[PDB]
């Protein structure tokens, strides 16, 4: 039983792009490729490596035999899965998300005080918002009263914006009201490809 | 006329099974093609669940899932049926109904049904407005997780940044921000719109500076 | 041997002529090919799923193709009875209808019976075209890419030749021409004797039995060439050079042709076996009358 996948790949419109799938015990021609939109059902375009279904644009092609397989597509407008349907279990590759190249950008940092209803509710959460930062690589440092805190912070990373090709980062620090009195001001610090921009 | 596959909820269930799924096939001859289902998780789609032969006599189950899952198909009513027993937090999934070719490839896929298995009470979201030109809105402690945020009743689709939800300890949490020009702020000021379909709670509290 | 009691020799082909429907089971030569493909799939693990198709798709087709013939079985008995009055002069006298009006119904009933077997399996015709196409898609499951071994394909030919050796083609070839010679000898005698005799009822009963006999010989002769084409081509491939490895898509064409050629041989052997038995039987009927013709003219 055999399965591989690789890390995500970054290309721009419109160039030819390969996706690499290998695996451990030759399945011959027995491979399948499915396209999955970020919020829609998976769609099958390629079966048996080299054959494409109807309703599939001509730019999608496939190749490879035996152990290694690649998928190349000439033009472009998400995540792609390679499968072995040969033997049980029939496993797909982990999948590689697709992103679009663009010019580098700096993150717009913003700090927000906790909501009035929240301090009544005995809690206090300050969020820092880092938006339109390109590339995706970024770091967030949290310093309370000028002193760094490494616990109680929850962050989430937005999927790559299709319209502007800019990532989005949200960092939230939740903390009881009895510890919000330590400072009356707050700052958000952000490592990125620039002199540190901490506000 | 058109081949398509519909599915049933889905939604929150308790660990002790109590969940069944159905699938409807149209636009093609049910008997000629196999019928399989496929399981989905945030990081997926590796795992695949059972498939059933045309007659319905022989079926293969995942070794892990053979004990707790039963498949059946209704050729007469064009229905594909999944049976689950003793559900687990690993069984939480999205399930896409699939047509299976002779080559075992899945040529067509259903719309998908989202299943969640845990022991978390359904909790309405506390909504908090955020003021400082960035305008934010914070949603905390809301179960179940499937929720959409509307901005200006959908009047501004530019600058909206919906972030992926995060579950902490017991409950999901999510925040979103909107970026509008400073001169547009005074004339028209508007709430962030949070609607919780699973708890059926849709409340709104305007941003206050 | 009063009258013919078996009418299993009628057959009909569609307008495209690709499919020949026989009254003898399986009624379709393609089912024999489907039965013979199961032998191919047993050796290859990748095609082990094909057993489900055979257990369900092909087995139901044989029962479904056989059932469509049963609807025509009642119309068959109507036609069958018409021959008995036409072929027996003493039975024909009770009817006391003109020989031509009794002949006109038979011809229209002959096509109507022929038409039923063809029309009832029309929905089934799309199935046999759908099955073997599905097998073409299934053959993509082999784990080869321009390196498909031809062993299994070639081990079957040496086994087929032994199965080919069991049937005696040469005895059948002698059977037809000598019988067909007697068929000729009967007909050309009748054209000159019909002016000599004034009563036509007894000679018309033969002339009908002879006309139908000529139809039966063609079905035998037609099948004999296809069996001769099946023995020759499969034997010629054994003579041809054998490569161990061929293309995946080509091996599909390799597998199909031998099973295609073999299925006709299997199908022809069944019809050839039945056709001679009906041919010697009609010859037995034409002769019990020939004795009746000569004795009456004496007195």
């Amino acid at each position: 039983v055999m399965t591989q996948s690789q890390k995500f790949m970054s290309t721009s419109i419109g160039v030819r792009v390969s996706v690499t799938c290998k695996a451990s015990q030759n399945v011959g021609t027995n491979v399948a490729w499915y396209q999955q939109k970020p919020g829609q059902s998976p769609k099958a375009l390629i079966y048996s490596a080299s054959y494409r279904n109807s309703g599939v644009p001509d730019r999608f092609t496939g190749s490879g035999s035996g152990t290694e397989f690649t998928l190349t597509i000439s033009n472009v407008q998400a995540e792609y899965f390679c499968q072995q349907y040969d033997s049980y279990p029939y496993p797909f590759g982990g999948g590689t998300k697709l992103e679009i190249k663009r010019a580098d950008a700096a993150p717009t940092v913003s700090i927000f005080p906790p909501s009035s209803e929240q301090l009544t509710s005995g809690g206090a959460s300050v969020v820092c918002f880092l938006n339109n930062f390109y590339p995706k690589d970024i770091n967030v440092k949290w310093k309370i009263d000028g002193s760094e805190r490494q616990n109680g912070v929850l962050n989430s990373w937005t999927d790559q914006d299709s319209k502007d090709s800019t990532y989005s980062m949200s960092s939230t620090l939740t903390l009881t009201k009895d510890e919000y009195e330590r400072h009356n001001s707050y700052t958000c610090e952000a490592t990125h490809k620039t002199s540190t921009s901490p506000i | 006329c058109e081949v398509k596959l519909v599915e049933s909820e889905g939604g929150l269930v308790q660990p002790g099974s109590s969940m069944n799924l159905s699938c409807t096939a149209s636009g093609f001859t049910f008997s000629d093609y196999y019928m399989a289902w496929v399981r989905q998780v945030p990081d997926k789609g590796l795992e695949w669940v059972a498939s059933v032969s045309y007659d319905g006599s022989i079926t293969y189950y995942l070794d892990s899932l053979k004990s707790r899952f039963i498949i059946s198909r209704d050729n007469v009513k064009n229905i594909l049926n999944l049976q689950m027993s003793s559900l687990k937090s690993e069984d939480t999934a999205t399930y896409y109904c699939t047509r299976v070719t002779v080559v075992d490839s899945f040529d067509y896929w259903g719309q998908g049904t989202t299943l969640t298995v845990s022991s978390a009470k359904t909790t309405a979201p506390s909504v908090y407005p955020l003021a400082p030109v960035t305008l934010g809105c914070l949603v905390k402690g809301y179960f179940p997780e499937p929720v959409t945020l509307t901005w200006n009743s959908g009047s501004l689709s530019s600058g909206v940044h919906t972030f992926p939800a995060v579950l902490q300890s017991d409950l999901y949490t999510l925040s979103s921000s909107v970026t509008v020009t400073s001169s547009t702020w005074p004339s028209q000021s508007i709430t962030c719109n949070v609607a919780h379909p699973a708890s059926s709670t849709k409340v709104d509290k305007k941003i206050e500076p | 041997t009063n009258t013919t009691d078996n009418i299993d020799y009628f057959d009909i082909s569609d307008e495209s002529n690709y499919y020949l429907i026989s009254q003898l089971r399986p009624h379709f030569s393609n089912i024999y090919f489907f039965d013979e493909f199961k032998r191919y799939a047993s050796y290859h693990t990748e095609i082990k799923r094909y057993e489900d198709i055979h257990k369900t798709k092909v087995n139901s087709l044989l029962n479904e193709a056989s059932r469509a013939i049963g609807i025509c079985n009642r119309a068959k008995n109507t036609v069958k009875g018409l021959i008995n009055i036409l072929e027996n002069p003493q039975k024909f006298k009770t009817q006391r209808e003109s020989y031509d009006v009794k002949l006109r119904q038979y011809e229209e009933k002959k096509e109507a019976f022929r038409g039923c077997l063809l029309n009832k399996n029309r929905k089934n015709l799309d199935q046999i075209k759908k099955i073997n196409n599905e097998i073409r898609d299934l053959l993509e499951k082999l784990k080869c890419s321009q390196d498909c071994q031809t062993n299994v394909y070639f081990d079957m030919i040496k086994i087929y030749l032994v199965d080919f050796k069991k049937m005696p083609y040469e005895n059948y070839d002698t059977f037809i021409k000598q019988y067909k010679n007697s068929y000729l000898s009967g007909v050309d005698m009748i054209r000159k004797i019909e002016k000599q005799i004034d009563n036509p009822v007894t000679i018309n009963a033969i002339k009908f039995t002879q006309k139908e006999m000529g139809y039966i010989i063609d079905r035998f002769e037609y099948h004999l060439q296809k069996v001769k084409h099946s023995i020759d081509q499969v034997t010629a491939l054994s003579d041809g050079v054998k490569p161990k490895q061929v293309t995946k898509n080509r091996l599909k064409e390799y597998y199909f042709n031998i099973g295609n050629y073999y299925s006709i041989f299997k199908f022809g052997k069944d019809s050839l076996n039945m056709l001679n038995k009906a041919l010697i039987h009609k010859e037995k009927i034409v002769h019990n009358l020939l004795g009746e013709l000569f004795g009456h003219l004496e007195e």
